[PDB]
RNA sequence: UGUACAACGGGGUAUUGUAAGCAGUAGAGUAGCUGUGUUACGAUCUGCUGAGAUUAAGCCUUUGUUGUCUGAUUUGU
RNA sequence: GCGUCUAAUACCUACUGAUGAAUGUUACCGCAAUAGUAAUUGAACUUAGUACGAGAGGAACAGUUCAUUCGGAUAAUUGGUUUUUGCGGCUGUCUGAUCA
RNA sequence: GCUUGUG
C-alpha cells in the first residue's frame, strides 16, 4: 500500500479513494475526492484557489518550509530490514508529530498577531 | 425473474427465522449453531492475497465487507423437540426465572400500559423446591432428541432507539443431548460471546431481510424487496471484541483507531461491543437484525480454508467524501483553526 | 484473465498506437469472447485499418487494445483511466507486427500479453 | 496439407447413406398434416420436405468430392503412388458417377420444385414428393458400388507415409528383405521386421533423422525383382530428388546369388545411375568390382551382423548428397556438480517439494526465510509500512539515531526561549 | 548449459523472468516449475528470487541491471524493493529509476561492462546507470529500432543481435564491446531474442520452441561450449 | 417519574469556499499640487479570513437549557 | 435440464400484491401437507511437449485459478443523479444609495 | 377411429 498527496489538493490519498489520471505525458496525477479532479479538469491552478493546501503554502498561510519536512522524503535506495529501526523510526514518527504540531500552532499564533 | 423464489410477498416478520439448522454430531462439544447480530454500514478492507494458482499470487487485493454488530447474547431458555411421523414438535420449555426486562418488553405491545407481569407466577412457581423444574428437565432429556437454546440480543448494549429485544429459538450442533442439557444448566443466566462461537477464516452463511421499497411496478406491479434472502460462502474476515482496544488495529496498521468511521457510521451509531467482519455484503440494510450460520455444511474448499491477512481497513467518514482517518490526522494535516481558538 | 470495465463500442474507431505506418483501427469484432458485446483493455479484436497507406486498407487483421479512456476499478482498488483510446495491430499469435509501441500501455493488457510488453515502451 | 489426405470423411456404404439422408430429413422437417390444410400450406411443406432432401444428398456428395483428391493435380510422384495402389482411370470414372450423381439429384429436385407447384390434392402433392424422393434414393443407390470403392480407398489413404520429394532423403532398394529391413530397423526409429523370407516388407517405410540438425527422411523400398510393388519401387525411385542406396549380399542371406543382384542393378541402372547411387553389400567378388567401373555408383563391403555400422553408411550419404576484460563467473558455479535427474543424491528441486507439500494446487508455497538477513532469529517480522497515517517507507533509513538527537536538540533550543508562545 | 523452458506454456522467457551474472529473477506464477527449471542449471550457486514489478508477471523486461546492481521503474512499490533488498545480497546495488516510460528492460540494453540506452532517455539516468551499474552509456540504436532492450541481447562472452542487423553495424558493436556479435533467431525465428530468451557468462535459457539451429547458434555465439 | 423521551444549543464528521464590516500603502484610472513627484475621488488588491453559511427532513454524540409522562374504547375458559 | 460470431446459434374468472370475521383473549416461539426451484458455458496452470506418433502434430482424470451468460443482494470506492433549490460567482434586475 | 422414408 502507498498514500500520496493529491497532485491538486495535496490530501492524502488512500488506498481505494479518488481516481488517476493517465495523460499521452505518461505520469500518475493522484487526485481526492471528485470535486478537485473535475477542477483539476477545468485547467484551475491550485495555486491561486483560495481553498486549497498548495496555494496557502505558496501564499504563507501556513508554514511553508521546516525542517520536519525533510525528514517525510520517500527514501529511493531499499534499505536491509531491522527490527530495532523499526521501533526507532516509530519512536521518530512519534515524536516528530508533537513537534510539527507545535511549530505549525507557534506559525498560527505568529500569523494571527495582526489581529491586536 | 426467478420462479423458485416466487411468490414475492412480504416477510412473514422482521427478523428471518432459521430455515435449517446445521447436521449433527454426537461426539464434538456443544457450540451454538446461529449468532445473532445487527447490520452496520460498510467498509473497504486492503490485504494481501495469499492463494495458490492465483493470478494474483502474493500480491495485494482490495475488496468491500461489511460490518455487523454482535452483541454479548445471553441465554433465557431451552426448547425441547421430539420425533414424531408430523416432524419435530416441541414438548416443553424452560425458562432461567432472571428474564431482563428486554425480553419481557417483547411480550407486551405497549408496555408503559402493562402492569409488568410478564413472569410473576412463573417466577414464583420456579422458586420453589426445585420440583416444578427438575422434573421438566428430566422430561426434556428422557424424550427429546434435539434441543434447541433460547436467547436473545442485548438491545441495551447496541445505539439503536428500540428497547424491544429480539427472542429467536437456537439450535445446538451436538454434545450428546445429555450434555447439551448439562451445558443448558451452567449457562443460564450467562452470556455467551461471539469469539467462543465463531472465528476468523470461518466461513458462514447469513440469513435476513433485503431492504424493502413498497409498491413496484413478469410484466405486472408488486412487491419490491423486504424478502428473506440467505447468502452463503461468506467469509468473517475479523472478529471483533468489546472488551479491548485494536478493535480495527491490524499487525501491519497498527493503528489506535477503531473500526467506527470518522463522524459515526450513516444512519448508525457506533459499534463498541463485539462486531463481526464479513467480506461481501448481507442482504439486509443498516439498522437490521440478521442471523449468522455456518453455511449448514462443511467447506473444504480453499476459498475457505484459506486464511485471511488483513492488512489495513479504512475507516475515513463514510459521511459525505471523508478523507481523514482519524481526528489526530486531520488536526495534523489542517492545523489548528478559528474553532480551536 | 481478471474482469474489467467494458465500453468500448462495436464500430468504435481508436488511434494505432504503433509505427506500423496506420493512425486508427475500424473495431468491427469482438472475437475473443462470448446482447450489446463491447471490447475492453488487453483484449484482442480485429480491425481495419481506417487511415493509412493503402496496403492495410480494406483487410481485417487482429489488434490489442493498449488504451481504453474510460473509468475502470484496477483489481488493486485505485481508479485509473487513460486520455484516449488507443490500440496495437499483431497476429494472431500475439507476435507484434509494428516495430515499435508509443504511448501509454495499460498494465493489465501488458502482463497478459508479455509479446505486447516487449514492443511496450510506456507501461502504464 | 499435400503429404496427406487422412482428413478425408468416411464415406456411406450405399444403404447407411440413404437412410441417413432420410432419417436426417424427416426429423428436421414437419411431419404433422391434415387433408383440411389449405393448399398453399401442404404445397409449402412438401416443396420444403423435397429441398431439404436434396440439399442433405447434395451437401453429402459434395463433401465427398471435395474430401478426395484428384490424382492428377496432387503430384506426379503421388498420381504414380495412387496409380500403382490402384487404377487412375477407374478413380476417374467414379468420382465423374459421383458429379454426374449430385447433378442429376441437383435437376431432378429443381424439377420438381418447378412441377409441385400445380398439384390438386394432398394426395397428389404426397405422391410427388415420394417421386422426387424415390428419384434420389435410386439415383443414390446406383452408386452402391463407387461408394464401397471410395470408403476402402479412402480407409487406406489415411495411412499413406507422408514424404515430401523436394527435401533431401535417401532411398534404400535391392532384393526383397536383403537386409535393408534391417538397416532401416537400425537408422531410425521405423520399426520393420527382418524376416528371412523375400517379401518381409508390401510398403514404403518411412523414417525421419537429423544429420546435422539438417531433417532427413529415409525409404524403405519394399522389393526388386513386373508386379504393383516394383513399379512402385521404380517411380518412388526415379521422381523422388533422393539418392539410392542398392543393397547386395556377399553370404547366402535370401538364397538369391551375387549374380542376380548384378543383373538387377544393370537392369535398372539406366534410371537411377545418375542419381549419386551407392551400393552396399552384406572369389567372384571380381566380378562384383564391374559395378565399380560406373562413374556414379561406389560400394563399400559390410554386414548387418555388424550393424552398428549404419552410421558411417548415413554420414556418407549424407555428405554426399549435401556436396551435390575476462568474463564475470563467480567460482560457486565453476564448483557445484551439473544437476543429474536421477541421481539419488541429486539436490531436491523446489518441484519435488511443492509436489510433496500438494504441487501448484492445495498448497502455496512460502517466501519466509528466503530472503537475507544479518540475523536469522527475527526473520519474522511484518513491516508495518504505516503508522498515523504516514507511510513508513518516508522515514524508513538508517543515521536517524543521529537525526532524532538533532531534531531534540533544536525543540530544546525553542522550548527554553518559549518561542512557540 | 543451454536449456529449454516454457513459463507456463509460454515462449516468452526473457519477459517472465530476469537473469544476470550474479542474480536471477522470476515472476511469481503459481507455476513453480519454472523456478525449478533455473534451479537445475544453476542451483544455490547464485539467489534465485520470486519477485514482481507492480505485481507484473512481465518482470523480466519492466527491469534492467548488470552484475554491479539492478534497477527497477518507477511502477515498483516500495514493498517490492524492500523484498528484493532482503531477497538480494547486498553486494548487488538497487536503484529506482524515474522517468516518463516505464518499461525500462526494453529502454537499456546493457552487459556487464557497457550500456545502450534510448536516445532521448532522461539525462540523469545515463548518470545514474554509469554510477549504479558502472558502465559506459551510449546513445545508439541497433537494427533501426528503438527498443533496444528487447530486441537486442548482450553480456560478457557474446550478444544475440537483431537479426536483421548489417554488418557494418554488428562490427562496430563487437569493436565498442570487445565481445563477438553474430545475428541470429531464436525461439522459432522471433526476431526480440532479448524477451524470448536471456543469457549470462555461465547460462543460455531459450524457449522449447526454439530450434535446434537457433540453439547452436546461441551456443556459439556465446562460446559456452 | 427515570441510563425515560421531545425541541433547541454545543461538540464530531461532511458540502461549498475567504463572508457583512473594519483598516491599509498594494492600488488601475480622473482632479490638483511637471516631477506612492502629492493628495481627494476610487475599478481592484491585502489582514481579520481553510473565514462565513448549511449540517437532517432517512448522519453520530450529548454532560447544557427546557417541556412532557394521561386522553377513550374493546376483550372471559 | 439449460442455451439455440459463439461450445452451439433446431362485461366476469385468472395473475403478482395487500387487508380481514372466526375458535375463550392477547402475545412469543417452533414443525411443515402443500405450490415453485438454478446455476450456466468456456479457458488456465498442472498432469505435457508425457502417453500416442518416423514425423507433422499431440491425450485425458484427480487439484487448483479465472471470465460470459441467468438469478439474489450492497453504495465499502467511482459515475450517474439534486426543489438539501447548500454554498460561491455571474446575466436582466427592483427595494432612493451600499449590505440583505 | 386424418397424418411421417424409399419415382
Amino acid at each position: 500500500m502507498r498514500i500520496y498527496q493529491c497532485h491538486f489538493c495535496s490530501s492524502p490519498c488512500y488506498p481505494g479513494h479518488g481516481i488517476m489520471f493517465v495523460r499521452n505525458d505518461a505520469k500518475e496525477f493522484r487526485f481526492c475526492r471528485s470535486k478537485c479532479h473535475k477542477a483539476f479538469k477545468q485547467r484551475r491552478n491550485p495555486r491561486k484557489l483560495k481553498w486549497t493546501k498548495a496555494f496557502r503554502k505558496a501564499a504563507g498561510k501556513e508554514l511553508a518550509v521546516d525542517s520536519t519536512l525533510t525528514f517525510a522524503q520517500r527514501r529511493n535506495v531499499p534499505v536491509r530490514y531491522n527490527r530495532e529501526l523499526v521501533a526507532t523510526t516509530l519512536k521518530a514518527m512519534a515524536r516528530i508529530e508533537e513537534i510539527r504540531q507545535k511549530r505549525e500552532r507557534a506559525f498560527y499564533k505568529n500569523r494571527m498577531r495582526g489581529n491586536k | 425473474g426467478h420462479l423458485g423464489f416466487l411468490p414475492r410477498k412480504r416477510a412473514a416478520s422482521i427478523r428471518a427465522r432459521v430455515k435449517a439448522f446445521p447436521k449433527d454430531d454426537r461426539s464434538k462439544p456443544v457450540a451454538l449453531t446461529s449468532f445473532l447480530g445487527y447490520k452496520a454500514g460498510m467498509t473497504t478492507i486492503v490485504r494481501d492475497l495469499d492463494r495458490p494458482g492465483s493470478k494474483f499470487h502474493k500480491r495485494e487485493v482490495v475488496e468491500a465487507v461489511t460490518v455487523v454488530d454482535t452483541p454479548p447474547v445471553v441465554v433465557v431458555g431451552v426448547v425441547g423437540y421430539v420425533e414424531t411421523p408430523r416432524g419435530l414438535r416441541s414438548l416443553t420449555t424452560v425458562w432461567a426465572e432472571h428474564l431482563s426486562d428486554e425480553v419481557k418488553r417483547r411480550f407486551y405491545k405497549n408496555w408503559y400500559k402493562s402492569k409488568k407481569k410478564a413472569f410473576t407466577k412463573y417466577s414464583a412457581k420456579y422458586a420453589q423446591d426445585g420440583a416444578g423444574i427438575e422434573r421438566e428437565l428430566a422430561r426434556i432429556k428422557k424424550y427429546a432428541s434435539v434441543v434447541r437454546v433460547l436467547v436473545h440480543t442485548q438491545i441495551r448494549k447496541t445505539p439503536l432507539a428500540q428497547k424491544k429485544a429480539h427472542l429467536a429459538e437456537i439450535q445446538l450442533n451436538g454434545g450428546s443431548i445429555s450434555e447439551k442439557v448439562d451445558w443448558a444448566r451452567e449457562h443460564f443466566e450467562k452470556t455467551v460471546a461471539v469469539d467462543s462461537v465463531f472465528e476468523q477464516n470461518e466461513m458462514i452463511d447469513a440469513i435476513a431481510v433485503t431492504k424493502g421499497h413498497g409498491f413496484e411496478g413478469v410484466a405486472r406491479a408488486g412487491q419490491r424487496g423486504y424478502h428473506s434472502r440467505t447468502s452463503i460462502n461468506h467469509k468473517i474476515y475479523r472478529v471483533g471484541k468489546g472488551d479491548d482496544e485494536a478493535n480495527g488495529a491490524t499487525s501491519f496498521d497498527r493503528t489506535k483507531k477503531t473500526i467506527t468511521p470518522m463522524g459515526g457510521f450513516v444512519h448508525y451509531g457506533e459499534i463498541k461491543n463485539d462486531f463481526i467482519m464479513v467480506k461481501g455484503c448481507i442482504p439486509g440494510n443498516r439498522k437490521r437484525i440478521v442471523t449468522l450460520r455456518k453455511s449448514l455444511y462443511t467447506n473444504t474448499s480453499r476459498k475457505a480454508l484459506e486464511e485471511v491477512s488483513l492488512k489495513w481497513i479504512d475507516t475515513a467518514s463514510k459521511f459525505g467524501k471523508g478523507r481523514f482517518q482519524t481526528p489526530a490526522e486531520k488536526h495534523a494535516f489542517m492545523g489548528t483553526l478559528k474553532k480551536d481558538l | 484473465k481478471f474482469r474489467i470495465s467494458l465500453g468500448l463500442p462495436v464500430g468504435a474507431i481508436m488511434n494505432c498506437a504503433d509505427n506500423s505506418g496506420a493512425r486508427n483501427l475500424y473495431i468491427i469484432a469482438v472475437k475473443g469472447s462470448g446482447r450489446l458485446p463491447a471490447a475492453s483493455l488487453g483484449d484482442m479484436v480485429m480491425a481495419t485499418v481506417k487511415k493509412g497507406k493503402p496496403e492495410l486498407r480494406k483487410k481485417v487483421m487482429p489488434a490489442i487494445v493498449v488504451r481504453q479512456a474510460k473509468s475502470w476499478r484496477r483489481r488493486d482498488g485505485v481508479f485509473l483511466y487513460f486520455e484516449d483510446n488507443a490500440g496495437v495491430i499483431a497476429n494472431p499469435k500475439g507476435e507484434m507486427k509494428g516495430s515499435a509501441i508509443t504511448g501509454p500501455v495499460g498494465k493489465e493488457c501488458a502482463d497478459l500479453w508479455p509479446r505486447v510488453a516487449s514492443n511496450s515502451g510506456v507501461v502504464v | 496439407m499435400q503429404l496427406s489426405w487422412k482428413d478425408i470423411p468416411t464415406v456411406a456404404p450405399a444403404n447407411d447413406l440413404l437412410d441417413i439422408v432420410l432419417n436426417r430429413t424427416q426429423r428436421k422437417t414437419p411431419t404433422v398434416i391434415r387433408p383440411g390444410f389449405k393448399i398453399t400450406r401442404i404445397r409449402a411443406f412438401y416443396m420444403r420436405k423435397v429441398k431439404y432432401t436434396g440439399e442433405g444428398f447434395v451437401e453429402k456428395f459434395e463433401d465427398i468430392l471435395k474430401g478426395f483428391p484428384n490424382i492428377n493435380d496432387v503430384h506426379p510422384f503421388h498420381r504414380d503412388l495412387m496409380d500403382t495402389l490402384y487404377e487412375k482411370n477407374h478413380y476417374k470414372i467414379s468420382l465423374a458417377a459421383i458429379s454426374r450423381a449430385k447433378s442429376l439429384v441437383e435437376q431432378v429436385a429443381r424439377d420438381y420444385v418447378r412441377l409441385l407447384k400445380f398439384g390438386q390434392s394432398l394426395f397428389q402433392c404426397k405422391q410427388l414428393k415420394r417421386a422426387a424422393l424415390g428419384r434420389m434414393a435410386t439415383i443414390v443407390k446406383k452408386l452402391r458400388d463407387p461408394l464401397a470403392y471410395l470408403e476402402q480407398v479412402r480407409q487406406h489413404i489415411g495411412r499413406l507415409p507422408s514424404i515430401d520429394p523436394n527435401t533431401r532423403t535417401l532411398l534404400i532398394c535391392g532384393y526383397p528383405n536383403v537386409g535393408k529391413s534391417s538397416f532401416l530397423r537400425c537408422i531410425t526409429k521405423s520399426d520393420v521386421d527382418v524376416q528371412p523370407y523375400a517379401f518381409t516388407t508390401k510398403s514404403l517405410y518411412v523414417g525421419h533423422f537429423d544429420y546435422k540438425y539438417l531433417r532427413f527422411q529415409a525409404i524403405d523400398t519394399p522389393g526388386i525383382l513386373m508386379n504393383n510393388i516394383e513399379m512402385q519401387s521404380i517411380y518412388a525411385i526415379a521422381h523422388l530428388r533422393s539418392c539410392v542406396l542398392y543393397f547386395m549380399d556377399l553370404s547366402e542371406q535370401c538364397g538369391f546369388t551375387i549374380e542376380a543382384q548384378v543383373k538387377l542393378f544393370h537392369s535398372i541402372k539406366p534410371l537411377f545411375a545418375n542419381k549419386s547411387v551407392m551400393v552396399v553389400i552384406n572369389e567372384r567378388a571380381q566380378l562384383l568390382e564391374s559395378v565399380k567401373e560406373v562413374p556414379g555408383v561406389e560400394i563399400m563391403t559390410s554386414s548387418c551382423q555388424l550393424e552398428e555400422n549404419v552410421m558411417e553408411v548415413r554420414n556418407k550419404a549424407c555428405e554426399k548428397l549435401l556436396a551435390s576484460r575476462t568474463p564475470f563467473i563467480p567460482e560457486s558455479v565453476k564448483n557445484l556438480k551439473k544437476y543429474d535427474p536421477e541421481d539419488p543424491n541429486r539436490r531436491k528441486l523446489a518441484r519435488d517439494i511443492e509436489a510433496e507439500n500438494g504441487g501448484a494446487g492445495v498448497f502455496n508455497v512460502n517466501l519466509k526465510d528466503k530472503y537475507l538477513l544479518e540475523d536469522d532469529e527475527w526473520k519474522n517480522d511484518i513491516m508495518p509500512e504505516i503508522l498515523d497515517g504516514k507511510n513508513v517507507y518516508d522515514f524508513l533509513d538508517p543515521e536517524i539515531a543521529a537525526k532524532l538527537q538533532a531534531l531534540e536538540e533544536e525543540e530544546e533550543k525553542l522550548e527554553n526561549e518559549g518561542f512557540y508562545n | 548449459m543451454a536449456t529449454r523452458t516454457q513459463f507456463e506454456n509460454s515462449n516468452e522467457i526473457g519477459v517472465f523472468s530476469k537473469l544476470t551474472n550474479t542474480y536471477c529473477l522470476v515472476a511469481v506464477g503459481g507455476s513453480e516449475n519454472f523456478y525449478s527449471a533455473f534451479e537445475a542449471e544453476l542451483g544455490d550457486a547464485i539467489p534465485i528470487v520470486h519477485t514482481t514489478i507492480a505485481g507484473t508477471r512481465i518482470i523480466g523486461r519492466m527491469t534492467a541491471g548488470n552484475r554491479r546492481g539492478l534497477l527497477v521503474p518507477t511502477q515498483t512499490t516500495d514493498q517490492e524493493l524492500q523484498h528484493l533488498r532482503n531477497s538480494l545480497p547486498d553486494s548487488v546495488k538497487i536503484q529506482r529509476v524515474e522517468e516518463r516510460l516505464s518499461a525500462l528492460g526494453n529502454v537499456i540494453c546493457c552487459n556487464d561492462y557497457v550500456a545502450l540506452v534510448h536516445p532521448d532517455i532522461d539525462r540523469e539516468t545515463e548518470e545514474l546507470i554509469s554510477d549504479v551499474l558502472g558502465v559506459e552509456v551510449f546513445r545508439q540504436t541497433i537494427s533501426g529500432n528503438i527498443l533496444v532492450g528487447s530486441y537486442c541481447s548482450l553480456s560478457n562472452q557474446g550478444g544475440l543481435v537483431h537479426p536483421q542487423t548489417s554488418v557494418q553495424d554488428q562490427e562496430e558493436l563487437s569493436s565498442l564491446l570487445q565481445v563477438p556479435l553474430v545475428a541470429g533467431t531464436v525461439n522459432r525465428g522471433s526476431s526480440v531474442v532479448g524477451a524470448g530468451m536471456v543469457v549470462n557468462d555461465y547460462l543460455a535459457v531459450t524457449g522449447l520452441d526454439t530450434t535446434a539451429p537457433e540453439l547452436s547458434v546461441i551456443e556459439s555465439i556465446f562460446r559456452l561450449q
